[PDB]
């Protein structure tokens, strides 16, 4: 406070109000089916679909993490790329909340 | 004010920039299944009464233009403004069909001071790609 | 669907469950008073007193957020370092609400 | 089940690393301010019903065996998880008193296969600490 504080002109930082939905963690490799598309998109839509109407964008978005991580796995002939799992990862640098049917 | 202005005349723009196929000199397998995504995206964010502008198989310039030219139109009236990239990437890159791009260039045309109309607005994006070649054998 | 769902055997992702609270935008410095601490800490700390028996984590998160955005700017002798802003980062790979007063 | 489970006996710890001064070999300054954010921490978290472990100025390697000793507890009874780490910094990179620890080395222990106690349960990592050298001019 004092110096840093109580500003008489207000600026606001210019990466505020940004908000990435990425489908996956960092340095991670992120899955997708042939057939049904990404693990990520799919549940993205189906909770957008189910919750726009009632949750926070960032309650939509933490169910969409639960449902990539828990209900899906890879399949593979390649070992290597079998029985893989994914968190996708919510960067929120927004400053408010945000709810689609307002 | 803890929620975001959405009363705007229009919701905003829902931009999906949907890379299935890509040159040979990459060596990018191409990406079966992205089609369903944008389709999918294309109808979930119409009910949410966005704008939607789908753009199938862009070169990293084309991404780059895109970006450009959206981040300069009249945002005034829209609420928000979504981008989807749906494409191959690593960590901070987004693939062209010829190459990567830099997805520091793409978002930094929205920023506060570069794009006025969405100074306060929640600027949202959205990533289906690779962020590195780590794999997650889970637990349980 | 088919191939990679319906799991007989559920595991979830080894990065499940965490959140990182950064105090600041990737690639930028972030800023520190030298009486009255960090304004990241400072707010964090004040946001969780006035809200922790109310809203669920990521909202009171992103009050953090808009109060270290809006309310705080650094002062310096040193143009260079004068007049800069700050918005921290939320990182959440969480799969559920974390509700503290539960 | 929307949210976590919070009704264990204990919330579980809260660990805050204060690092304040540094080795003259390294350059950096003394971060005055720090022991009052310590402090804040400590007795905010102290009336979520935490168990606040506060420590000052650890070396790199301290850092590290510290976050080592503590994912080997036994988390069972505890609800959650929380590491404060107050110290420079740069994008992954927090500064132990005479150098740089990479993050994802300390975050790696409390992984879901690493820290089978706290698989499931929420895991915190709160950092206050500069990511690059950037300026914010900002806009308005
Ligand atoms: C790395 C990326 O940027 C892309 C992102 C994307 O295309 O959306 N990720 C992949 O390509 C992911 C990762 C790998 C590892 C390296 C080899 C390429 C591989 N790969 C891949 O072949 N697919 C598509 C196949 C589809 C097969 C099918 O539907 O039968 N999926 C798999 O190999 C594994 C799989 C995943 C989900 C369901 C079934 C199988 C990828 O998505 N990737
Ligand atoms: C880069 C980092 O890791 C640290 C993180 C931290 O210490 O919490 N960030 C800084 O050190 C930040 C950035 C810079 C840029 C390079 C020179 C060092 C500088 N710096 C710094 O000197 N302080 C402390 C001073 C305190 C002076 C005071 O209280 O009068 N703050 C400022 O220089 C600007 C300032 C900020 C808030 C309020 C008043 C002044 C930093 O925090 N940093």
């Amino acid at each position: 406070s004092g110096v840093d504080d109580d500003m008489a002109c207000h600026k606001i930082p210019v990466d505020a109000d940004f908000l990435y939905a990425y489908s996956t963690a960092p340095g991670y490799y992120s899955w997708r089916n042939s057939k049904d598309g990404s693990w990520f998109i799919q549940s993205l839509c189906a909770m957008l679909k189910q919750y726009a109407d009632k949750l926070e964008f960032m309650h939509i978005l933490t169910r969409v993490n639960r449902k990539v991580a828990t209900e899906f796995e890879s399949f593979s002939f390649d070992a290597t790329f079998h029985a893989k799992k994914q968190i996708p990862c919510i960067v929120s640098m927004l400053t408010k909340e945000l709810y689609f049917y307002h | 004010d803890n929620s975001y202005k959405m009363d705007y005349p229009e919701m905003g723009l829902c931009i999906i920039i949907n890379n299935k196929n890509f040159h040979k000199s990459t060596g990018m397998t191409s990406r079966s299944g992205t089609d369903v995504d944008a389709a999918n995206l294309r109808e979930t964010f119409r009910n949410l009464k966005y704008e939607v502008r789908n753009k199938n198989d862009l070169t990293r310039e084309e991404i780059v233009e895109l970006m450009r030219d959206v981040s300069k139109e009249d945002h005034s009236k829209r609420s928000s403004f979504v981008c989807v990239l749906l494409s191959h990437g690593e960590e901070g890159i987004i693939f062209g069909t010829n190459g990567p791009v830099d997805l520091k260039k793409i978002t930094n045309f929205f920023r506060g001071d570069r794009c006025r109309s969405l100074t306060g607005k929640p600027k949202l994006f959205i990533i289906q790609a690779c962020r590195g070649t780590e794999l997650d054998c889970g637990i349980e």
